[PDB]
Parts: structure tokens; C-alpha cells; sequence
């Protein structure tokens, strides 16, 4: 559940 | 005058304003659902989207891209509100109108509208930000000082709150040197512009803290699948 972490790894 | 290499790198990383606007507007103009009341829902998504562009900008940033995601998350966790505020403030400086405010969408809001529609916290925060706008205009804040201040804010966390101290601590030192050297070379008859700009960051942080309070008082709900990045940032802990 980390939108932020999702973005940073994309 | 000569311009610090770090600043020139930062200018190459600056997004094109109209592309940023077009993307944000395209998201905002999507057939909407029915939970908070207008205009808040729209403006909230706007801020959310602006932060998304900011995150994208940080992913292209020289030292930031290097760091482990844990640290990236922590830097952004510390600075998101200040970056948004500085973005808004700088938008107003370029815009140059005391009677209204310019939003990232190109949309313009009358200060007289805010006076009637806005709660006291929101109203006093917007007016407080206009004051800082007037100060920075008078100080002749330019684009080079701007991108450098963004960079400083991004890396404004005491390194002890991070895992890796080394890379971030150096970055802090380089950016501070670049701002000093640039203000000295390009604004020699200002005298302490460097200090005055760092002092501005104190007020940015204060505005940023009041902005979070306003949002806290909205009592926003957690999301089923999370949809709003800023909501996550707001509820995120230490
Ligand atoms: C977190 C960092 C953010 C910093 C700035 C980010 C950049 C974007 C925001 C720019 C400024 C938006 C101002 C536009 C206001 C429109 C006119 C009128 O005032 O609208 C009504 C009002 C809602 O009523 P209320 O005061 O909440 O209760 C009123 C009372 N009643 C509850 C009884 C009904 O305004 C809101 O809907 C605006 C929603 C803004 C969404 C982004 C929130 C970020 C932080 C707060 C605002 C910061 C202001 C800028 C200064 C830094």
C-alpha cells in the first residue's frame, strides 16, 4: 500500500 | 557572471511549464464521481497531481536518483509540503497580481472570492503566502535561485534521519555553495541576498506547517486502494 514507493520504482 | 554547474544541471531538469499544465488539466477534466464537496475535491486532485510532477522531477535529480528508495521516500516525506508551497509562491512571483492567485492549471482565483468562501485557517494562510510573494518579488528572486531553493528544500532533512549520511550531506553543502556563489556574482549590490533567501525558507516551512494543519482538519479518510498520493504523505508517520 505505498503509492509513493510504487512511483519511485516505476 | 558565471553560473554554478549545479544550477545549470538543475535548469536542464526543469520540466516545460505547459507540458506540466496540460498533463494536470487532462487528469482534472476526467468525468468525475460524486466524496467531498466542490470546489475542494477538484483542487485537492490538482495539488495531488502537482506533487506527482514534483516526484517525477526528483526522480531525474542528480543525487536523488542514486539514493536507495527508503531514503528517497524519507526525503520526500520530509519536504513534500514545502516543495508544493515553494512551487505556489514562485508561480505567484512570476504572475505579479495582488488581487488574485494563479493556479497550476492556468486558472485564476480572486482574493475577494477567498474572503467569503474560505474558512479562517485557509483564508489566513493564503494571505500569509501573498506576503511572502511580495517579499520575494522585492528581493528579485529569479529562476536560478528558484531551482536551487527547490533542490535545497528537497535535501533539507538532517542526515541523521536518513540511513546514508554521506551523499545527502554533500549535496546539501554543494547546493548551499552554489546559491551563495550565484547571489554574489549576479546580485553584488544586494549584500545579504544569500542570507535573505535562506531566511525565506524559514517562512516556507512555517506556511507548509499551517497547510498540513488545514488538511488535518479536513479529517480525510484512508483509501480502499490508495488513489491520492498526498493523502498518503499526510498520514505518513516518522
Ligand atoms: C500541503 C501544501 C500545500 C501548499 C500550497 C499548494 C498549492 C495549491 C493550492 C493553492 C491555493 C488554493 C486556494 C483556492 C481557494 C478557492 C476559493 C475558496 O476559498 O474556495 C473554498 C475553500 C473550501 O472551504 P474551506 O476553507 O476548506 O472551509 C470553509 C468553512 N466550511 C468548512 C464551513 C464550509 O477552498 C478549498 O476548497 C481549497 C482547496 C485546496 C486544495 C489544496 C490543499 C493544500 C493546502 C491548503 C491550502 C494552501 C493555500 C496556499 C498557500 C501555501
Amino acid at each position: 500500500p505505498s503509492l509513493l514507493k510504487k512511483l519511485l520504482l516505476a | 557572471p558565471n553560473v554554478p554547474e549545479l544550477i545549470l544541471q538543475l535548469l536542464q531538469l526543469e520540466p516545460e511549464e505547459d507540458q506540466v499544465r496540460a498533463r494536470i488539466v487532462g487528469c482534472l477534466q476526467e468525468p468525475a464521481k460524486s466524496d467531498q464537496p466542490a470546489p475542494f475535491s477538484l483542487l485537492c486532485r490538482m495539488a495531488d497531481q502537482t506533487f506527482i510532477s514534483i516526484v517525477d522531477w526528483a526522480r531525474r535529480c542528480m543525487v536523488f536518483k542514486e539514493l536507495e528508495v527508503a531514503d528517497q521516500m524519507t526525503l520526500l516525506q520530509n519536504s513534500w509540503s514545502e516543495l508544493l508551497v515553494l512551487d505556489h509562491i514562485y508561480r505567484q512571483v512570476q504572475y505579479g497580481k495582488e488581487d488574485s492567485i494563479l493556479l497550476v492549471t492556468g486558472q485564476e482565483v480572486e482574493l475577494s472570492t477567498v474572503a467569503v468562501q474560505a474558512g479562517s485557517l485557509l483564508h489566513s494562510l493564503v494571505l500569509r503566502a501573498q506576503e511572502l510573494v511580495l517579499q520575494l518579488h522585492a528581493l528579485q528572486l529569479d529562476r536560478q535561485e528558484f531551482v536551487c531553493l527547490k533542490f535545497l528544500i528537497l535535501f533539507s532533512l538532517d542526515v541523521k534521519f536518513l540511513n546514508n549520511h554521506s551523499l545527502v550531506k554533500d549535496a546539501q553543502e554543494k547546493a548551499n555553495a552554489a546559491l551563495l556563489d550565484y547571489t554574489l556574482s549576479h546580485y553584488p549590490h544586494s549584500g545579504d541576498k544569500f542570507q535573505q533567501l535562506l531566511l525565506s525558507l524559514v517562512e516556507v516551512r512555517a506556511l507548509s506547517m499551517q497547510a498540513k494543519e488545514y488538511l488535518y482538519h479536513k479529517h480525510l479518510g484512508n483509501e480502499m486502494p490508495r488513489n491520492n498520493l498526498l493523502i498518503e504523505m499526510l498520514q505518513a508517520k516518522q
